[PDB]
């Protein structure tokens, strides 16, 4: 569902 | 009760963990040190030798479909997902998947 964040 | 996901990356996996707090909640920082507690040792059961740490912490917000940064408990909502940063990794961004209980890696 989520995709993970990038900083 | 109040159930706050954290996740973050394992060798390129995202792994993501449950807390179950009490109907006040977490703090913040008790978030966090609960949260590093359960990735050393989910790090030591896979036979990672290096030491888990958060250097930035995000937090998704689900009104705007954004990484907010977390700063605030109140961002610290029901259901929330947060994701931790670390140093010395390559974060790729994946999936997160459905979370294992974190409670038996507290110890
Ligand atoms: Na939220
Ligand atoms: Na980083």
């Amino acid at each position: 569902v989520l995709t993970s964040p990038v900083p | 009760g109040i159930s706050i996901c954290v996740a973050t990356d394992c060798d390129g996996e995202k792994v993501n963990l449950r807390f179950l707090f009490d109907a006040a909640g977490p703090s913040v920082s008790r978030l966090l040190n609960y949260s590093t507690t359960a990735f050393n040792n989910y790090f030591r059961l896979k036979g990672i030798s290096r030491a888990f740490a958060v250097n930035s912490a995000v937090v998704f917000n689900d009104v705007h479909c954004t990484w907010d940064r977390l700063e605030r408990t109140t961002q610290l909502l029901h259901n929330s997902q947060v994701y931790l940063f670390q140093p010395d990794t390559l974060d790729i961004p994946a999936a997160i998947p459905e979370p294992y209980e974190g409670e038996p890696l507290l110890s």
